[PDB]
């Protein structure tokens, strides 16, 4: 028998454009990120790796504009918007930039640049 | 393993 081997994160694209002069990939369409009890969506995603030894993946995405969505067991889902949104995988963390809105279960926040949790 | 993804064009999926 043969088939799949591993799916640690699920990812889909409508249109990919690969850099045949170098290495970078442009993503376009409705790119999804699945990670635990959060998701992200964009048109634009870019993939970069600024350090080989420590396997240092990083991505970002925007234009949709990029949003968070979270589904919560206690019946309190949460979301937010930004002009820019980055996922520094090699730093365990996420940042919003430009007109960053987040709603928490308690209140909302709206500003320049806002930190987010996994 | 490398990055892998499905496509709304190809239907079949691929590695990067």
């Amino acid at each position: 028998v043969t088939g799949d081997t591993d799916q640690p994160i699920h990812i889909e694209s409508d249109q990919q454009s690969l850099d045949m002069q170098g290495n970078v990939v442009t993503f376009t369409g409705n790119v999804i990120v699945t990670l635990g009890t959060i998701k992200i969506n964009a048109d634009k995603v870019v993939v970069t790796r600024p350090g080989g030894e420590q396997g240092k993946e990083v991505i970002d995405g925007y234009g949709k504009p990029a949003t968070f969505y979270q589904m919560q067991d206690n019946g309190k889902p949460v979301e937010g918007h930004a002009s820019q949104m980055h996922y520094e995988l090699a730093k365990d963390f996420v940042v919003l930039t430009g007109n960053a809105y987040l709603q928490q279960v308690d209140s909302n926040i709206k500003g320049d640049k806002i930190t987010y949790l996994v | 393993v490398p990055i892998t993804y499905v496509n709304r064009a190809t239907x079949k999926c691929a590695r990067y």
